[PDB]
């Protein structure tokens, strides 16, 4: 996202070189690169100490929240963007029927 | 009248309590307190069983990580899912 600006720039001299029959490739804007919003995977509480039947409620809806790559509420996204994928953490102290 | 007052052999949730209890005071004199099994029944039931569902899935549950006779009970339905 920001260390794939160079490996573009070498891989896109080549074949602007090598083109006889004509000059001038065209790009895509830099935003397409740098930003982490266009993509779909751009306070809080300990979920363990919740009532058992509430908790989850709370946990599915985050979980649901999680899988399109959209941050939780008590499954907190591990930083990253850069390359492919992402980690995800939830609370280690959530009930042990729930976290298996 | 008063009652002609229940046998042990008939009151079983109370007496069943207090009979689980003297035996197993009885045996951990009998070995010298080297054995150490409080609680006649506990956590419940449900949860127990609860429990040895999660064990069927081959993952960690809250009493393994995947009377006092009850672990004889339990070794047999915790070794169809391990």
């Amino acid at each position: 996202l920001q260390q794939s600006l160079e490996l573009k720039r070498k891989m896109l001299r080549d074949k602007q070189n090598k083109k006889n029959s004509g000059q001038h490739l065209p790009i895509f804007p830099a935003w397409v690169y740098e930003r982490p919003a266009l993509i779909g995977d751009f306070t809080a509480l300990p979920i363990g100490t919740l009532p058992l039947a509430s908790q989850e409620s709370a946990v599915v809806e985050d979980l649901l929240y999680v899988l399109v790559g959209v941050d939780g509420r008590y499954v907190s996204a591990q930083p990253l963007a850069g390359r492919q994928s992402r980690t995800f953490l939830v609370d280690p102290n959530l009930d042990l029927s729930i976290r298996e | 009248g008063h009652r002609e007052e229940p046998y042990l052999t008939e009151a079983g949730r109370d007496a069943f309590d207090k009979f689980c209890r003297l035996h197993q005071g009885e045996l951990q004199l009998l070995a010298g307190g080297v054995l150490q099994a409080p609680q006649p029944v506990l956590v419940k039931e449900c949860e127990l069983v609860k429990d040895v569902l999660n064990v069927l899935i081959g993952v960690v549950s809250a009493t393994f990580s995947l009377p006092e006779s009850i672990s004889s009970l339990l070794s047999e339905v915790a070794e169809y899912g391990t």
